[PDB]
């Protein structure tokens, strides 16, 4: 939004969108270029403990973080979104046991609990069940050797399933370009420049 | 002739890089000179060098000069610069052409 | 830092001048126990060519040191100091008399001649800056060639102690393009004097110190074995040491054998220094055990010189992790327990850098740790192809809403107040 003045409506919404980035993605989404000057300002430097919380995110440290939650935890509670910050924890957690996909194919739960740092198997049985479930992780457990197998291949893309998935992703663009030619056609009604 | 003496003493020796220096420096007086044994023997070593070095290919013509010239002096080097071609023939991957 | 593999007479017949002194300067502030030696050289040298400081300087560390060795279980010269200083004064006062003389004069030939050979003193004295202005001003006195590339090389060589890389590669270039491009052919079946071997050494050690080990290795090695002696900047079995390394860690398989194994300009070099050239020929031959033995017998004793010191951790990181890569090329399904054996380290160790590899190297692979077992990733065309051309989608679509939305408050003129 184009703003002369900073309002604390953009300024919670900065700190939100800085949570919500972190929780979503593995870091800060980049605003763009057309966003108020005032936001890289004013807001920037005002919220600048979000700031210092994706930077220590950033290195993939949770007891970091926890201590840095532990620091800020006064302003976290005075902007009311303390719990997007504990699944900014959690989701720093998810982006640890996600990192081991890239690497490993079948690893132990003591050593997943030594690299994620959860401490003991249980935790990190818990942790992955439950990224199972929810659609985060593409893995398997195997109880007996307390081994996790990595799979990584949700689809190959030989389903109809993609096949509707596309007409309607298709439809979508076909819908915002349809859109478009009504906009241009309004502007080609209107007079000349 | 000197430089011929040289390489035959450097080739008991095994001094390589001297060798290699000798026939480099060789080449330059083959420009303007008569036509003896000497040309085809001086070659022999400078196969055998590049033989030492890796240089198959130029081995291989330097083996086929040599044995040319020992063929127009005669035996007893020419039958054992006909088996160096041979093997320059073979190690250059593929000759399979020297008879 | 304990290493007694090291030949401190060898290495200092090499050597001569200012890289003799801060080379067994080097040694001595690095290495101890060789420190008494080192210092005893170096005292011995410095006393030679007319050096005060350097003689106050290794004086006060011998003396240092022979209180350690008398806390384990030579006398300072203050007259042969002052009569040094007297000699120094009295022959710069000649050559200030002889330059004034041939400006007077004004010969052109006299006055570079008179600024080299001032140069030289200021060299011998321990003058560091005004030894390089002595050519800055011998710079105007030139008409041939020839006596701009010899002052140029006086130049390098004076930077060089200064550490002045930039200006030592600017020079080097200023000499390759100034005789017609190198006298275009090479002067005719070769040259008796070897410049563009003295040229690629120095730009060679400029590129090292810039930590450009690649462009380094790549004008060492077209450096010729026919040059021989240069104690003023490095020996040739250094250029053996500092080429091999650097071309082993940069350079790869194809290049390796091309430019490095079939090289017979280097050939003679790697014939100098055996041990670098079994390093090479192990690498290439997939003879890693022996190839890490044979480098970690050199790293404590390459660890004491001068200039490659300060690269002695990239090189042999780059080197081992290449190793890996080497190692892991041909393979579908390797066994981590050779690897780790071939590797010298064990298995969970090998199972951290490879992790670090995948994560972000030229390694493709991923560890099963439990059968230890470090399998080849093959991705899958069509699905990688797929994926991000749909999320491709999604964000033009994300981004579409977006510029939508912001037409739309445009028109409406919708923006916050300032009061």
């Amino acid at each position: 939004t184009p703003a002369m003045a900073v309002s604390h409506i953009m300024l919670e919404s900065y700190k939100k969108y800085i949570l919500v980035s972190l929780i979503l993605l593995g870091k800060v989404q980049q605003l763009p270029k057309y966003t108020s000057q005032i936001v890289g300002r004013f807001i920037k430097p005002l919220s600048n403990a979000y700031h210092e919380l994706a930077q220590v995110y950033s290195t993939n440290n949770p007891s970091e973080l926890r201590n840095l939650v532990n620091k800020h935890s006064e302003t976290f509670t005075r902007d009311n979104n303390m719990g997007l910050v504990k699944q900014c924890l959690s989701s720093l957690y998810k982006k640890n046991i996600q990192r081991l996909t890239k690497t490993f194919l079948t690893l132990s739960l003591q050593d997943m609990a030594s690299r994620v740092q959860l401490s003991g198997p249980q935790e990190a049985e818990k942790y992955v069940l439950h990224m199972i479930e929810d659609g985060e992780i593409f893995a398997s457990i195997n109880q007996k050797d307390g081994m996790v197998s990595f799979h990584d291949n949700p689809e190959k893309y030989n389903n109809p399933a993609m096949l509707h998935n596309i007409d309607q992703e298709m439809l979508k663009c076909i819908e915002l370009d349809e859109r478009l030619k009504a906009m241009d056609q309004e502007i080609t009604v209107n007079p000349q420049f | 002739e000197i430089y011929a003496l040289e390489i035959q003493m450097y080739t008991a020796q095994k001094n390589n890089k001297k060798l290699k220096a000798l026939y480099e420096q060789s080449l330059h007086i083959k420009s303007a000179i008569p036509h003896p044994l000497i040309m085809g023997v001086i070659r022999e070593c400078g196969g055998k060098m590049h033989l030492r070095e890796g240089e198959f290919e130029k081995a291989h013509t330097d083996f086929f000069e040599a044995f040319k010239n020992y063929d127009e002096s005669g035996s007893p080097r020419r039958t054992t610069c006909l088996k160096y071609l041979v093997l320059a023939n073979m190690l250059m991957k593929s000759g399979i052409n020297p008879f | 830092v304990e290493n007694p593999s090291l030949d401190l007479e060898q290495y200092a017949a090499s050597y001569s001048g200012l890289m003799r002194i801060e080379r067994l300067q080097f040694i001595a502030d690095h290495c101890p126990t060789l420190r008494v030696e080192a210092l005893k050289m170096a005292l011995s040298f410095v006393q030679r060519t007319f050096n005060v400081d350097m003689y106050e300087e290794i004086h006060r560390k011998l003396s240092e040191a022979t209180r350690e060795l008398q806390n384990a279980p030579p006398a300072l010269d203050t007259a042969w100091v002052e009569a040094t200083r007297k000699k120094a004064l009295l022959k710069l006062e000649k050559l200030d008399t002889d330059l004034k003389n041939y400006k007077g004069n004004s010969i052109k030939e006299s006055i570079r001649r008179g600024h080299d050979d001032l140069g030289d003193h200021y060299l011998d004295c321990g003058d560091l800056s005004n030894a390089l202005k002595c050519y800055s001003r011998a710079r105007d006195y030139c008409t041939s060639a020839k006596h701009v590339i010899n002052m140029c090389l006086n130049v390098i060589k004076v930077s060089v102690y200064l550490q002045n890389w930039s200006h030592v590669l600017s020079y080097v270039s200023k000499a390759e393009s100034t005789p017609e491009i190198a006298e275009q052919r090479g002067e005719r079946d070769s040259q008796t004097q070897a410049i563009l071997t003295k040229l690629k050494c120095a730009a060679g050690l400029a590129e090292l110190a810039a930590r450009k080990y690649k462009q380094a290795a790549k004008c060492l090695l077209l450096a010729s074995f026919d040059h021989c002696d240069f104690p003023e900047l490095l020996s040739p079995s250094n250029v053996a040491i500092y080429g091999g390394l650097c071309a082993l860690a940069t350079f790869d398989r194809q290049e390796l054998q091309r430019n490095v194994i079939s090289s017979s300009s280097f050939k003679l070099f790697l014939e100098l220094e055996p041990q670098v050239r079994d390093i090479i020929f192990k690498f290439y031959e997939s003879k890693y055990a022996s190839c890490l033995k044979m480098l970690d017998e050199m790293k404590d004793n390459l660890l004491l010189d001068m200039y490659l010191a300060p690269h002695v951790r990239t090189l042999y990181t780059q080197i081992r992790n290449r190793a890996l890569i080497q190692y892991f090329s041909p393979y579908v399904s390797a066994d981590m327990h050779r690897m780790a054996a071939a590797f010298n380290t064990t298995v969970a160790a090998l199972e951290d850098e490879l992790t670090q590899l995948i994560l972000e190297g030229l390694i493709s692979a991923r560890v099963d740790s439990h059968s230890k077992i470090l399998y080849a990733r093959d991705v899958d065309q069509r699905s990688t192809t797929f994926e991000k051309s749909l999320l491709m989608g999604k964000e033009f679509q994300r981004r579409a809403k977006a510029m939508m939305l912001r037409a739309a408050v445009l028109r409406n003129q919708i923006h916050v107040k300032s009061p």
